[PDB]
């Protein structure tokens, strides 16, 4: 009833999301006759041939583009273009896709223990991280190379160091250090091997 | 312009058992997108008027050893994800 | 079992807008219950060095509240918990941002066709933080305030008053508003009929 050029009642808004989750750009639009509407990535037109699974809708003045499962490669600038006989209107926002990461954590900590000469001894931790943390064992400050002498072995996310038979020379301060690209952690405990009585 | 990098630390010790524990990690990272990143621009060929606007937006991504992330644009709300991230 | 203090949820960084409330929170377990104390940049926290701070510690839950933070408040915040068995420290950062906003035209320029000899008034309304710097232009050339082309500011309302328009005054007028976080532009056309 009033020939009016297209105008964004509310522009697109950039969004940060978790790789693997859904992302949605939303905008509200006005105009008359009602605008033709269309979407772009980095200047390129968007179709189900460029972005399989995309859900696009445009009704009641509200235009929506949704990506059910976003990948890293989807990052870029997104534009909604609205056209009509009296003019034209564009809105651009970014999509930033972040990968899962978590710093090393000890869900189960090394634990100080007292034992008898000639006992089998197991020091074990349970470590979580993303990416998977590199883990090392130490005694009195020096790193342990798994070997007959101290068998280090992983079983799921549970790491353990077996002392086949323990002797006083083995008493000391042990510790495990877990690191990855986003953080580090250390769990230290003590082992006391009792002597002859 | 300049990404900010905030780190958190924990340090606990137990003298009854002679046990200790440390941790330090990249907790919160705040980045600044260039205004060209989110812009709007309108042309009215009937009334010969144009409008243009552009603005910076700062993104905030947080993480923790307890397997839980947080992210968003600062001004809008944050979203919380549960690491080992699934689907509903 | 006396149990040395330990965190089940440590402090985590906090970013927040100048003037809002910032909040550090942590859960602590232990027995006997630890004596907790908070620090900033290594110096102990008190109403004296952080006016209006609120502190609380009940049911394993420690919590420090800062009412109306200011840039100067940024820095490292620590929480310490001790008891007979041992202690525990948890450290985190507080970064406060200036509440800012890109230039916005609440009222935009408007094209107008008028009569030779008329008084013409083109006006916009612009907001921003920091305060935008606003300038007027004709066909790309910046206009210099004067009696014939009077530019004036009234609150956030900016005006150009063309005392006496002529056909040579016709063209594309525009207003540019810029600030540290963005910029906006409104253009319109003025037609002066002879």
């Amino acid at each position: 009833m009033t020939t009016q050029a297209p105008t964004f009642t509310q522009p697109l808004q950039s969004v940060v999301v978790l790789e693997g989750s859904t992302a949605t750009f939303e905008a509200h639009i006005s105009g008359f006759p009602v605008p033709e509407v269309s979407w772009f990535r980095d200047g390129q037109v968007i179709s189900t041939s460029t972005l399989p699974g995309v859900q696009i809708s445009f009704s009641d003045g509200r235009a929506k583009l949704t990506i059910p499962a976003v990948t890293k490669a989807n990052s870029g600038r997104y534009s909604l273009k609205a056209t009509n006989g009296s003019g034209q209107a564009t809105s651009t926002a970014e999509l930033l896709v972040k990968a899962e990461t978590a710093p090393p954590n000890f869900v189960q900590r090394l634990q100080s223990m007292t034992v008898r000469q000639g006992s089998q001894v197991r020091l074990q931790v349970r470590v979580t991280g993303i990416p998977t943390p590199v883990v090392k064992f130490y005694r009195d400050g020096a790193e342990i190379q798994s070997s007959l002498d101290f068998q280090i072995s992983q079983e799921g996310d549970l790491y353990s160091l077996l002392i086949a038979e323990a002797y006083p020379e083995d008493s000391g301060t042990y510790s495990v250090n877990a690191t990855n690209s986003v953080g580090r952690a250390t769990s230290t405990a003590e082992l006391l091997v009792q002597g002859e009585t | 312009m300049a990404t900010s990098e905030l780190s958190s630390e924990v340090s606990e010790e137990n003298s009854e058992r002679r046990e200790a524990f440390w941790a330090e990690w990249k907790d919160l990272t705040l980045s600044t997108r260039p205004e060209e990143g989110s812009s709007l621009h309108e042309e009215d060929t009937q009334r010969h008027e144009t409008y243009h606007q552009q603005g910076q937006s700062q993104v905030l991504v947080q993480r923790s050893p307890w397997l839980m992330m947080r992210m968003g644009i600062l001004g809008r709300g944050l979203q919380e994800y549960q690491l080992p991230y699934q689907r509903v």
